[PDB]
């Protein structure tokens, strides 16, 4: 997931954002942490909480 | 109310900018300090 152009994802094992490769982003989760994925197709944006 | 005054007043905005630039205030540090403070 994210190696190609077909996915925009967050990896909380390392704190990375993946799309056509990896870039640092955010912080790693702990056990029980909840990742909220939000997509806005009017502003054309992806947000992670 | 403060933001409304800011948007309405030309002088208020420009003095804000002047303060920031002369005093070398980061502001991006204040906003992103949590991740920075945590240094991950």
């Amino acid at each position: 997931l994210g190696a190609d152009e077909l996915a925009y994802v967050f990896n909380g094992h390392r704190g990375q954002r993946w799309h056509l490769g990896s870039e640092p982003f955010g912080r790693p989760w702990q056990s029980g942490d909840v990742v909220g994925c939000m997509i806005d197709l009017t502003e054309n944006t992806i947000i992670f909480t | 109310e403060i933001f409304i005054y800011w948007s309405k007043s030309h002088n208020f905005k420009r003095e804000e900018q002047n303060f920031v630039v002369q005093n070398e205030i980061n502001n991006m540090s204040f906003l992103t300090a949590d991740s920075k403070s945590k240094m991950a």
